[PDB]
Formats: C-alpha cells, structure tokens, sequence
RNA sequence: UCGAUGUCGGCUCAUCUCAUCCUAGGGCUGAAGCAGGUCCUAAGGGUAUGGCUGUUCGCCAUUUAAAGAGGUACGCGAGCUGGGUUUAGAACGUCGUGAGACAGUUCGGUCCCUAUCUACCGUGGGCGUUGGAAAUUUGAGAGGAUCUGCUCCUAGUACGAGAGGACCAGAGUGGACGAACCUCUGGUGUUCGGGUUGUCACGCCAGUGGCAUUGCCCGGUAGCUACGUUCGGAUGGGAUAACCGCUGAAAGCAUCUAAGCGGGAAGCCCACCUCAAGAUUAGAUUUCCCUAAAGAGCCGUUGAAGACUACGACGUUGAUAGGCAGGGUGUGGAAGUGCAGCGAUGCAUGUAGCUAACCUGUACUAAUUGCUCGUUUGGCUUGACC
RNA sequence: AAUUCCUUGUCAGGUAAGUUCUGACCUGCACGAAUGGCAUAAUGAUGGCAGCGCUGUCUCCAGCAGAGACUCAGUGAAAU
RNA sequence: CACAGGUGAUCAGGUAGAGAAUACCAAGGCGCUUGAGAGAACUCUGCUGAAGGAACUAGGCAAAAUGGUACCGUAACUUC
C-alpha cells in the first residue's frame, strides 16, 4: 500500500535513489497503488550527474512493497522496502539494471524489461 | 476439532502428508510456477520466522535475505502449489516467532545449530 | 434543556402508569410447609426437602 | 423457486488443483419435510411449506403437532415456506423430502441469513460517519453525530435520516455465490461466499433469479 | 459486544477480581458453606473446582500450584488431605448453589455456596 | 425581533432546484474520421487530493468521466472548533497640544445549558382486528440501490491526401460506494504462556505470590475488527421526454396528426434487496381448544440475542449453563531429580508443564409438571344452500 | 519593515505546487538617530518560517482496560 | 458543606538510589459514609495498533519521541 507522500527506495539505475509519491493514478478517489500500480513521483535525492535530477516530476511502477502481495493460493509475499521504477512519459521503464527482487505482477507488456532485467522473480 | 464435525470431514481429505519440521531451522520449498504454457519449480531457501498450525490452514512463513534485502513469504502448508519441503539446517529457537530476526541483518541474524 | 410550559397532571401520571411493583412467584416446600420464593431457599434452611445447614 | 433450510456449520477453504483458494461454508442439511403445499384454489398463490431439524414433543404445541400429524411428517424445529410456481410443485407433494440434491455443483444461489447482531451501535460504525478530529479542541463530538437538519426551514428532521441504530440480527440475502460440492449421504451443501449469519444458525438457500 | 466472552468484571480491577475470588475459594474450603452474592457465587465455581480437580491427585507440583493459585498453605494442606480424597472419584460438579433471597443493605441477590458431601 | 434572532471561515451531517459538469437520448454544424461547437430532453447516480493564505474566493501542482451553478437564518456553534472580525494589555505608521483614534498593521486574549414539547433514529407496553390460541403467510404501501474508467476484439476496418482513427455489437479487468463475513493476511487480545528489573512476603534454600501503567518486554486462543475475503448496482418488461417517422385530410399539392399505426433516455412504474394487515379496508391459509380447555406469562439454566426490553433454546420425558473427560490452539522445555561446570549456566528426564473464550461428549452441580392470566360454542339482519 | 495603502510590489532561493518565510531592489501612501538609528554573543514557557527523529494529527479508524451512561434497591436537586 | 483548595515549625526507619526524587516495605494509620448487577451508543481517563508518516490543522494542538553514568567528539558565531 502507496499512497501520496510515500518515499520508495528506486530500484532501477536511472540515477534516482529515494522518491516521493504525489499522485497515485487510476482513479478519481484511488487510495492506495501496489506492485504494478503506475504512481507520480518528484525525485527527492538523486545521483550527480544523472539522467535524472532532484525535483523532477514522473512517473514510476511500484515494484516491491512492505505491506505486501497476495497470490491466489491465500500467500503472502512481502519485501523489507516500498521500491518503484522509473518510467517515462509514456509509462515505459528508463532502467537498464533492476536492483533487487520483484514479483511476476509485472508480468505483461509494458514491464517484461524489468521483469527480464530483475536479478530474481519472485 | 476446533471446526465442526461435517467441516472437518471435508478438511481430511484435503491433507495431505509433508515432513513435519520445526521452527527456526532453514528450509528449502519447491514452489510451482506458471510462464505459459510450461510448467516449473523454484526453490525457495530460508530460515522459517513463524509457523501455525491449524490442521489443514497450516501456514509457515519462510524468510530469506536477496541482494541485501529480506523477502518474507507465508507459505501454506497443505496448498497444492508446494510440491515438497525439505529441511536444509535444523536450529534451535527460544521461541517459536522469530520477530527480532527482521531487525537484525548479517551476523545477528544467524541461528544457532540443534544437535 | 427545560420546559416551554408546565406539564400537566394527567400527562405526568401517564409516563406513572407502567411502573409497577413487582411481585414475587410463592411456592410451598413439602417437607416443611412454608411459603418460599419460587427457587429460593426457605427461611428455616429446608429445600427440596435438603438440609443446607 | 423452490429452495432448501440448512444449519451453518463455518468457514474453511477449497483448494484448486490450480492452487486457489476457495473460501467456502458448510450448510448442514437436515431432510426438509414437506408439511403443506399451498396453491392458487385454496390459498390464492402457490408455495411449499418445509419443516427440518427435530423438536420434542413437549415443545411442539397440539395445534403444530397436529399440523404436522396431517402431513405425515415428524416436527422440525421450524416451518418455513417456499414460493413456487406450477413448474416447481410439479412432483412435490405433502409428506415429501427435499435434499440437498435439488442443488447441482457449480451454479448460482441465492442465500438468506439473519445477520450478527451488533446491538445498539453509533453512526461511526452503522451508517460509516466520518470522526471528528481527535485533537484540535475537540471536546465532546470525537464520534457525535453532528448535525441532523438545517433551521426553521424546515425545522424538522427528514424521514430515513441516519441516526445511532440497532445494528445486524437482520434479514440478509447475499447473491451470486456458487455451489461448490454437494454430498447427498451426508447431508452437506458447500457454498462460495460468505453467507451471512453466524454458525449454527438457519440459512435459507435458494436458486438465483439473476442467473 | 461479548460475543462468546466468558469471566466477570463485578466492577473491580483484575488483580482485585483474583484477589477476591482466591479469598472466596479459601473461605469457601474453610467453612465448607459460605453466604454470597450470586453472581459471585456462580462465578466462584469457575475458580475453586477446578483445584479440587488437580487436588484429585497429590503430587509436590500439584501441590505447588495449588499454592500458586490460593497462597494459603494450611488451606492447600486441607485440600489435598480432605477434599480431594473426598472427591476422589466425583465428576464435576463439587458445588451446589442455593439462592437464599436478596441482601438487607443493598437489596443485592444472595446464595449459599455449599461444598458437596457434608458442608 | 435591542426585558438579546450569536458574525466569517473550517469540521460533521445533510435536504432541495435545474439555468446539466460527467454519464444517457437527439436536431444543426464551417459534422470526412477522432475530437469538438450550439441548442433541445433528461436531476437516477456521481461530481478529487494538496502548496499559499483566517479565508469564502483566487492562483498554482497533479489527477478525473467530470472536479457543475444555486436555495436552505449567505443550511448546520442548546452538534464541534475559534484562525479573521469585535472588549479589556502592548507596540509600529499616521492624526490630534492632550486624553485618545484609524473597513491600517502586529503579539496575546474564559465559546454555558443533565432535552419538557415537535421532529428523527431504535425498541417495547396496552387494546383492537365480531370466541380464544400455535404457526405459515398475500401484499395496499414505504424505504434502500441506481456511478463509471481502462484493456482487448470487431479493426488499424469504415473514414481520411496524410496525420490520425470509429459508430453499432462482444469479452475481461479496475476506481469509488454499499452489504455480509473472519476461511485466508493482519490488528487487538488487562482471568493464556514465557523472559526480566526493584522491593516485600510465604519460617529459610528452592519454588512461588503482592506492588511498581497489564511494572516492563516477547509471543498468542476465542470474540470483534479492516487495511483481509465474498458479493451488488439489473442491459429485462410497460408507457413516454426531445427527436425521427408510416399512412393521411383539413388545404386536389405538401404535411409525424386532426382519425389511426410506429421507433425512442442513466429519466417515470415494475423487476432486485428490506419492512409491511394499527391496509380500524385491521386480509388469507393449516391446525388446536372450549364447566379455567388450547395456550400465554411469571420463575429457573441461558445464547454469535440484548441498554431494560424483546427475540432464540432448554427446565429431569434434559446437554440450557457451569464443572469434568478427550481433543484442538497458544507459549516453548514446568517442578523435582540427576549429570557437567568453582560459578553464572547448560544438558536429560520430556516438546515437557500450563493453557480464556474453541470442538466433541458427559447429569457431577443448578434448571421443583409450582403459581397467575386465559373458558364454558361466540350478538343481530339479510341471502344461497340445507 | 511590528512601519508599504496600491500589494499576493519586482527579482532570486526554498516546495510538484509558498498571499507565509529568507536574500535583494527602493516607487519610504506614512523609517531615521537618546518618544533614540543600525547591529549584536548570551538569554527568552517571545513572534514567523524550514528540517531530522517521532508518532492514531490524519488516509480510516479497530480492539482492549477502568470511571459514568443503562437495570435494580435507598436518598433525592436544577434552571424553566 | 463531614468541601479533591489553603494552613507555619518540628521528627526524618529499611532495601535500591546523588538524593527529603522515584519504587516496594517497617512503626503507625487507613480502604477516603450509597451498593449490587449488565458489560449498549456516547463521554472521560489510559494501553496496543497493519501500510503510509503531518497528507491533519490557523498552527506538529495533542500525542509520540529523547531521557542516566563514564569515555570519545562537537560547527557558525562570540562581549573569549
């Protein structure tokens, strides 16, 4: 569960290392994004000389949460951190390397390169 | 027991038998994953926090550090997804919930071996 | 909080009329004979022909 | 149209060869007595009438017993009815037994409860209103009500308000909910859903109209 | 709600509540008949029984807990020498309620808690 | 209205209008398609979160199908707040010789009332319903609900120079809302089990108990619970709104209209869910009983039922509650003893001991065939039958 | 600017977004030198703004404990 | 008012503790002149709370949080 004024450790090497949630999208009163869930971030502390820089607004995919994923056999599968992906303006990831784990929610078309790219798919 | 009679009926044939093991100890569980069309096994390998008996609804919750980060997953015993569980390391634990584990990261978190 | 005009007799004697006293069920123990409340013990002690004491 | 009285036995779980998790309850289903059947000559509409479960003869009444005598049925620990057109009092005659059989696996029902009784309860909890800020000076109205109308005009308090309430110990049906298996011999029906009311309690199953 | 909750409160704390019902129980195995309020004498079962139940059989643990749980010695003395013998081979049940009308001061409803067997 | 009708804004809670913001149906278009513009019908639902500022408003950021205009004492302080305005203190600019003053500014500055009546939300008592009673019920009528995105497919088809890109049909899956539920994931769990600090006590060791927020800490049973699970908003019927008609005269033509016959909306009435015969028009059906009957109540054991009530179950022809027996769950290795160790402590006896509320049984304890209410064939008139 | 009406003056910083805050400009409605001018270490339950930690302040409330509210027995007001 | 207010000095035990703080006790004295039930909404006082962490609000109001000793180490500025 992410919500507006969330920080998410970036789990992509787009030079971003710790954004905030503005926006949770998909929705007119939507609460809460999970893993797969496309969110608005303004990047709070980047690397120098990165492809992107603080105080940039984007989009981003949340791709691990603490409060957790379930699976249809009643599981529950959680992570140590909220970790999101850079995106671009047309929701499609900027990332070269994944750090860390994600799940198969990202199973589909527009997150196969995080799911290929990610060290491990849980 | 706890259960009605005609519920607990039914719960018998859904168990299904699985070595018992305890808490605390690493374990090692095959998990059935779906890509498409093809049908695999992935092993998921760690030191078991929590568990909770129920008879049938019987849930552990297995624990495991992944390029620096910890992954907790409540298992559940008598699915049909596990096909097997396995006991790497045997350990011994004070207490049966392994809670202070997540706080702690490298050194601290290791258990001591059972003999 | 208060009143706009006093409540009359008949009024307040309306709200009156469902208190009630309430009156004990009475039974009589075989061995000794006195009145008792319904599943009470009697004064002397004696229920169901049974020594309390 | 024509339905089933059954006894809530709980909650557990189905599992799919797939590994899904079918949360269910169990139904027990004592043999539903037919104990009259009206129709439209003598009653003006047609329905079934079921008594299931038992009851003693010291806490059947003469005038249930004898209803029950002239079907040729043993008292149940309720009547109930059913409301039923030609094409269902088709083969149910008086004296007749309904099992847990008139319900195929897989298909849609419909099922009445009475709900948990919650008691006396607030807004905050029956009508989902909003609570007042905790801090801020707040004093008396954490969880009060607020207001209920507007002035003089009108003056008065609309119809239908929501206001503090007695919550549950209500009829509920609950609809789309599958039918996961059927066992005749042992009496038992398990269906998807949460299937309201408490355990033990009687739930009435029925068809669904949507289908 | 209290759905399915068991215990009283009798308007006390939690420490005060097990302070009295252990007062209650050794008076109780002291007298052998003591004069009560009802719903305490009701919930006094709850609490004493099931001592006479580990009295059954004499063992220094059973008699450690016993202690534990009543902290009267002379009085876990009595009901592993007398009560339990006793009550040896009695299912259940050790006590009888007699309710015995209402209280003079407070108009509160009374009973009689009578050990079975000559109390 | 001055022998007192509390201001602005915010919170909570709303109710109504349509001069309609979205959705819905249409005419025209400088309407090729997608997107629009204007007007007509339509009020059933829905119609955001933040930065600034006391703000209403306004600007901005990011969303949405959309972030509508208004009335309700510019709704709502005997429902809450008190930031601004509007006391008493102090200061700045300005005015005045001065006391002082400023729709100028700045710091600070007591918000009472146990609800009689109406209204509303629940829940009962009384009587009535053409003799009484135990149940099942029909429905005059009332309320609840009415939202909608995105993806795929039709189809990169129709259309279009390109760019772009459908109507109408079909499938899936979301957001918000609501109900139920606790099987799954969690929270709580102050009569569960452990660890531990200080102190006192049980004669003392040991083992325990009182107090220190449950002393603190770690877990956790049932119950309740959401953030967890399931489900629903119907693609149906009838009559219509704008609009579009068929045939057709008044008016040899034309014409949707005057006669007649059609299509047509998230709107109206049904359908779905809940209540409902105090529907005094008090209904219907099946049984039972009438020299205290059938039943109801009191009383007692009580329930996922409950403020009291009421409702549900049972009262020896009994599992209603407690206890008890066996389990399950939780905690995690009781006490005693022995061994190793100088010792703290570890190990074995042994997953041991304990275990609330959970499951299944069991009359051991308590539910006393005790009392009260309730009758004795139910008026009269007419008609059919008899 | 405790002083500026126009005014949320203009520019720069801070925020995704700043009528408040900081720095600067000077067009000072209506600063200014013992009704003292500009600064100033320390001090201040002083005013404004911004951060870390922290959290039921909040999204969104749930459970639990005690005192009331509720029922019974005794005593027994109030404004109007 | 047999009122949770005020009222000067004197004595100053034990175990922890810097302490006349705080905790539990000694001598001594008290349980505070309505009780019994139930365990509804709502109010008061407290405990715990998934994910987020000021998004609340006029304002971080309230709560949460920090908290001892010993040692290491400590910036701008300064009237040193």
């Amino acid at each position: 569960m992410i919500q507006v004024e969330s920080m998410l450790e970036v789990a992509d090497n787009s030079g971003a290392r710790r954004v905030q949630c503005i926006k949770v999208l998909g929705g007119s009163h939507r609460r809460y994004a999970s893993v797969g869930d496309i969110i608005k971030v303004t990047v709070k502390e980047a690397i120098p000389r990165g492809r992107v820089k603080k105080g940039d607004v984007m989009n981003a995919v949340v791709v691990r949460t603490k409060k957790g994923v379930r699976r249809p056999d009643g599981s529950v599968l959680r992570f140590d951190d909220n970790a999101a992906v850079l995106l671009n303006q047309n929701k499609a990831p900027i990332a070269t390397r994944i750090f860390g784990p994600v799940t198969r929610e990202l199973r589909g078309d527009q997150f196969m390169k995080i799911v290929s790219l990610a060290p491990e798919v849980l | 027991s706890n259960k009605h009679l005609l519920v607990q009926a039914v719960e018998n044939a859904q168990i299904i038998e699985r070595p018992s093991f305890g808490p605390g100890d690493t374990v090692v569980v095959q998990v059935k994953v779906r890509e498409g069309e093809r049908e695999r096994l992935q092993a998921f390998e760690g030191i078991v926090i929590a568990k909770r008996n129920r008879g049938l609804n019987s849930a552990f919750t297995v624990r495991k550090i992944s390029s620096g980060v910890g992954v907790e997953r409540a298992f559940q015993l008598h699915s049909p997804i596990i096909e097997s569980i396995e006991v790497k390391r045997r350990g011994a634990v004070r207490r049966a919930k392994l809670y202070y584990l997540r706080e702690r990261s490298g050194k601290s978190a290791r258990i001591r071996e059972k003999l | 909080a208060v009143q706009k005009s006093r409540k009359s007799r008949s009024r307040r004697d309306m709200r009156r009329s469902h208190h009630h006293m309430t009156v004990a069920e009475l039974s009589v123990d075989a061995t000794t004979g006195e009145k008792h409340r319904r599943h009470h013990m009697t004064k002397d002690g004696f229920y169901r022909g049974r020594q309390l004491f | 149209a024509i339905g089933l009285v059954g006894k809530k036995c709980g909650m557990t779980r189905v599992f799919t060869e797939a590994g899904a998790s079918i949360p269910v309850t169990v139904v027990e289903i004592s043999a539903n007595r037919i104990t009259q059947v009206k129709n439209t000559d003598v009653d003006g509409y047609q329905a079934i009438q079921v008594t299931t479960g038992t009851r003693r003869d010291s806490r059947v009444t003469a005038a249930q017993k004898g209803h029950f005598a002239k079907a040729g049925v043993a008292a149940g620990r309720g009547v109930w009815e059913f409301r039923a057109n030609d094409s269902d009092l088709e083969g149910r005659e008086i004296g007749g037994e309904i099992l847990a059989d008139l319900f195929e696996q897989g298909q849609m029902v419909d099922v009445t409860g009475n709900s948990k009784g919650k008691g006396f309860q607030g807004g905050v909890k029956r009508h989902n209103f909003s609570m007042q800020d905790a801090t801020h000076g707040n004093s008396v109205s954490h969880r009060a009500i607020g207001s209920t109308g507007q002035n003089q005009s009108p003056g008065k308090v609309f119809k239908g308000k929501k206001m503090p309430g007695q919550m549950g110990n209500k009829r509920v049906t609950v609809q789309g909910l599958e039918v996961i298996s059927v066992d005749v011999e042992k009496g038992l029906l398990v269906i998807k859903g949460a299937i309201p009311g408490a355990t033990g309690g009687d739930v009435i199953v029925r068809p669904s109209v949507k289908a | 709600m209290r759905h399915r909750k068991s215990g009283v409160k009798l308007g006390r704390t939690s420490s005060h509540r097990k302070a009295m019902f252990q007062n209650m129980t050794n008076s109780l195995f002291e007298h052998e008949l003591i004069k009560t309020t009802l719903p305490k004498a009701k919930e006094l079962r709850r609490v004493a029984e099931p001592l006479i139940t580990m009295a059954k059989e004499d063992s220094v643990a059973n008699r450690r807990l016993a202690f534990s749980r009543m902290r009267s010695k002379t009085m876990v003395g009595k009901l592993f020498g007398t009560l339990g013998p006793r009550y040896q081979n009695r299912p259940g049940g050790y006590l009888r309620i007699v309710k015995c009308g209402n209280r003079d001061g407070d108009n509160a409803p009374m009973a009689y808690v009578e050990l079975v067997d000559r109390d």
